[PDB]
């Protein structure tokens, strides 16, 4: 099973949709190829490369889109946060005038450890063609947010959606008990084995795996995490005697049951009071996470 | 052994784009 | 065995919601 | 017991502050 | 060192009676007869900053210069005017200077009909009276009107507003407007913002403001030529109905000595029931601000 890196001979164009993105932003990368300069054989590979280390990091979302024509898998697009590689099968050695593409979403990251508004460029390469992408890191805002909800999708895991219940982020004294109800919407399924609590401050500790819930409830006398599996409901109550001077980060991954669903929602309510600031009673903190778009088309003529 | 906790939440976003210019004033007389 | 170090700080948050509209303008020309 | 490895990358941060109120409105119609 | 009380000779206001939104030249005069002016000496001119009558000082910085020597500095702020003297003034013996600047007269009285409220401006121990007039709202239901202004905090750019379909009524023809920005000023594309109110409620500002408006409102197009200073806005009748479009931009002044700034427009609209309008001239003019400061001394 021998292979060839035919990217330098067969790549036609390399398109990147948004040439200017923000830090952590998504980017549509399109690679076009044809056999007008060399016939595509079994083992042939098109390799798409990008900066993987330093101040500019480019992380492609892990997806697998097969190049299929008339029910025959002639190739396959393999996407990895460190590089994309397209491998063709022996089922293509019977087609002529072959021309196709590999379109996928890639996360752009700015890692310049310097103050003030910053712009940094990243050059994605595929064969002869190379494209420049700008990633912007805006100046950091003032840290003054008590409770908020955030969902994440890792380039190393596109099957699960990360959810974060960040409580008392500024280590502030909490005047009331912190109660948060959570309703996970359709298209996904809650995984209990992933549920982890990351307390940071006076009573700092990381609780994860099996005993994760009970370890938190025992260590913080009064605290309660309640999970409904089928309904996808997580109700968490933390006492004020432990909520003060501590940042509670509740993280859980939800297994995607529908890849065709374009975005994922999770609704949450909050009950808290930061000492000095005003109290919150049942305010809705809802967050939406976008899925990943990826395609790989191929045209060919038989006989 | 066991791996570490997930990283600390990133720095909060920028600042909202300045509000729209206010409603137009009352119409004039003769 | 021993616990591992925590992960790297994540991406920054989104830009704030657009500001409220300003005060109304002066009356029109006579 | 050999020490553990670094954790996963962190979550995107909070939304920014609400923008400052807009500039005073335009003078009205004749 | 505040020396306003012991040096101000006369405080003067030009137009005594003005309308709500009018401008007023305020002259201040000082002497050396009642004591020597030194380094760190301050002359303050104060006015009502909040209430029924608000006075808004147009932001300017005019230096007190005598024969190639800047002995003082006069700064105007929408809350007050401070005149600071440098160490270079401690060479002159007989000093007599002035500082005249324009301020905005505002009548914030929220009461029924015609209102006249006096605003008293103070400088040291001298006082003056300014009458501001509110003239009651009308029934003028103008479809398309153009009006610009200059803010007392920003005197370097000129605001211009393109208010389309203000009474958000049914429209029978695609609304088209042409904008011709005149000389002495330059278009700033960053300040160009769109404000939609009515059936559709949106506000697009900065950078992609034009693109975001064109994407969200299919059919609508804003043609901006930067070097020639020409804006052409075309909105389809399907979206132009029941929506008030407010297009505002700032125009950077490239001539501080210019007397007034002009801006022309041509409207193309058919408001259902009323008359058809084809290429009618909707022109507006913004008045400029004049600020002066002069010092007179002898060795």
């Amino acid at each position: 099973g021998s292979a060839r890196d035919i990217s330098s001979t067969n790549v036609t164009d390399l398109t990147v949709s948004p040439s200017k993105i923000e830090d952590g932003g998504k980017t549509t990368v399109k690679m076009t190829f044809d056999d007008k300069n060399g016939k595509i054989q079994n083992g042939d590979m098109i390799k798409v490369a990008w900066p993987t280390s330093g101040t500019v990091k480019i992380e492609g979302y892990s997806k697998t889109v097969p190049l299929t024509v008339k029910g025959e898998q002639v190739g396959q697009a393999v996407i990895t946060p460190d590089g994309a590689t397209i491998t063709f099968n022996d089922k293509v050695e019977k087609l002529s005038d072959v021309s196709g593409f590999a379109e996928f979403e890639v996360q752009g990251r700015n890692l310049t450890q310097t103050n003030t508004s910053d712009d940094k460029v990243a050059t994605i390469t595929s064969g002869n063609k190379s494209t420049n992408v700008t990633v912007h890191k805006s100046e950091a805002g003032t840290s003054s947010v008590f409770y908020y909800k955030t969902g994440d999708m890792l380039p190393e895991d596109t099957t699960h959606v990360r959810w974060f219940l960040n409580i008392n982020n500024e280590k502030s004294y909490v005047s009331k008990d912190i109660t948060i109800k959570d309703q996970i919407q359709g298209g996904q399924q809650l995984d209990l084995s992933t549920l982890n609590i990351n307390v940071t401050g006076t009573h700092s500790n990381y609780y994860s795996g099996q005993s994760a819930i009970t370890d938190f409830e025992k260590a913080f006398p009064g605290s309660k995490i309640t999970v409904d599996n089928t309904k996808n409901t997580i109700d968490v109550t933390i006492p004020q005697g432990y909520g003060s001077y501590n940042s509670f980060s509740i993280n859980y991954k939800t297994k995607i049951t529908n890849e065709q669903q374009k975005e994922f929602v999770n609704n949450s309510q909050a009950w808290y009071q930061e000492h000095g600031k005003e109290e919150v009673n049942g305010k809705s903190f809802n967050h939406t996470v976008h899925n990943i778009n990826a395609n790989a088309g191929i045209e060919g003529t038989v006989k | 052994g066991p791996p570490g906790p997930p990283g600390p939440p990133g720095p909060p976003g920028p600042r909202g784009r300045t509000g729209p210019p206010g409603p137009p004033g009352p119409p004039g007389p003769p």
